């Protein structure tokens, strides 16, 4: 299952 | 800016005859966008697939491209790659010992 | 034995049109699970394996959702970097982005990682601890920062020891029926003489699952290093690998050499020699 969410660089 | 490294091989131990699938297995590249062609008697065969792009832990990428085929007495079977690593498309002739 | 769950993510722009071109892949162990890529027609995260598609709709309108916000994330980034790195919208760039957790035999936590890198070069890493970053260079520092202001290692520690562990454990039983399964190689050695007085012996392992194997030569019961070949371990397209190492030897003194081959699926490691 994937990662909810990801930050910006 | 890595050059493609390619085996060209069968899925299946090669008896002339018996129905196969042939692979070009092409990796340690980058970047990702490359040209791949598998040739019978030199001309281009048309319904190749291929996997789904994925990466090594150096970040290369790798990628399968495969087609159905029936190795002959009299055939010859090759990979053709084109990266802009390569000053001209590189040929692989498929040699059912390797 | 032990096991690991990751997901890859690719994304490429495209400086003459339109947006860039983003392909994900999940994989238990060496089994490829789900995809995504941005040209197919579904713009749906699509199962590759059997086990996943006992998964119901809210699991695929999530993964859907999930997958197609962060193929967005890449896009945002991919503009990011550039400015970072001072280069023209001209040119077409990379980011790679792979994250996963590792379980033990007892399917418990063992290690968690998540990676990225642009243009095919390290650019910022949880480490180990999977509480500090290692960020490669100045732009990466400038992202570092920002990462420690928004908590994010926070939450990848916690889904890494967390919801990845727990879901890894359920596809296992899930899949059970090939997860679980170790296909051992099916090996033999073929002869190719190269003269009346030489010969190279070849090795085969093949059909073998998962990936990491090991083959080694012997002369005399001992290392053979000169005159071998190996090759790297290559995908048989049905799911499975291959593998061979070759070595040159004189003719007629084939029983010297033999091939060692080591693979978790072969409770004592194998032995091959040519008759
Ligand atoms: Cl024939
Ligand atoms: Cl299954
Ligand atoms: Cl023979
Ligand atoms: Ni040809
Ligand atoms: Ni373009
Ligand atoms: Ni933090």
């Amino acid at each position: 299952i994937l990662l909810n969410k990801h930050i910006d660089a | 800016q890595r050059t493609p490294k390619i085996q060209v091989y069968s899925r299946h131990p090669a008896e002339n005859g018996k129905s196969n699938f042939l692979n070009c297995y092409v990796s340690g590249f980058h970047p990702s966008d490359i040209e791949v062609d598998l040739l019978k008697n030199g001309e281009r065969i048309e319904k190749v697939e291929h996997s789904d792009l994925s990466f090594s832990k150096d970040w290369s990428f790798y990628l399968l491209y495969y087609t159905e085929f029936t190795p002959t007495e009299k055939d010859e079977y090759a990979c053709r790659v084109n990266h802009v690593t390569l000053s001209q498309p590189k040929i692989v002739k498929w040699d059912r010992d390797m | 034995g032990s096991h690991s769950m990751r997901y890859f993510f690719t994304s490429v722009s495209r400086p003459g049109r339109g947006e860039p071109r983003f392909i994900a892949v999940g994989y238990v162990d060496d089994t490829q699970f789900v995809r995504f890529d941005s040209d197919a027609a579904s713009q749906r995260m699509e199962p590759r394996a059997p086990w996943i598609e006992q998964e119901g709709p809210e699991y695929w309108d999530g993964e859907t959702r999930k997958v197609k916000a962060h193929s967005q994330t890449h896009r945002v980034d991919l503009g990011t970097l550039r400015g970072y790195y001072n280069q023209s919208e001209a040119g077409s760039h990379t980011v790679q982005r792979m994250y996963g957790c590792d379980v033990g035999s007892d399917w418990r936590f063992l290690r968690g990682y998540h990676q990225y890198a642009y243009d095919g070069k390290d650019y910022i890493a949880l480490k180990e601890d999977l509480r500090s970053w290692t960020a490669a260079d100045m732009a990466a520092q400038t992202t570092k920062h920002k990462w420690e202001a928004a908590h994010v290692a926070e939450q990848l520690r916690a889904y890494l020891e967390g919801t990845c562990v727990e879901w890894l454990r359920r596809y296992l039983e899930n899949g059970k029926e090939t997860l679980q399964r170790t296909d051992a190689p099916k090996t033999h050695m073929t002869h190719h003489a190269v003269s009346d007085h030489e010969a190279t012996l070849r090795c085969w392992a093949l059909s073998f699952y998962p990936a990491e194997i090991t083959l080694t030569w012997q002369r005399d019961g001992e290392d053979q290093t000169q005159d071998t070949e190996l090759v790297e371990t290559r995908p048989a397209g049905d799911g499975t690998f291959q593998k061979w190492a070759a070595v040159v030897v004189p003719s007629g003194q084939e029983q010297r050499y033999t091939c060692h081959v080591q693979h978790e699926g072969l409770p004592k490691p194998l032995t091959l020699r040519w008759e």
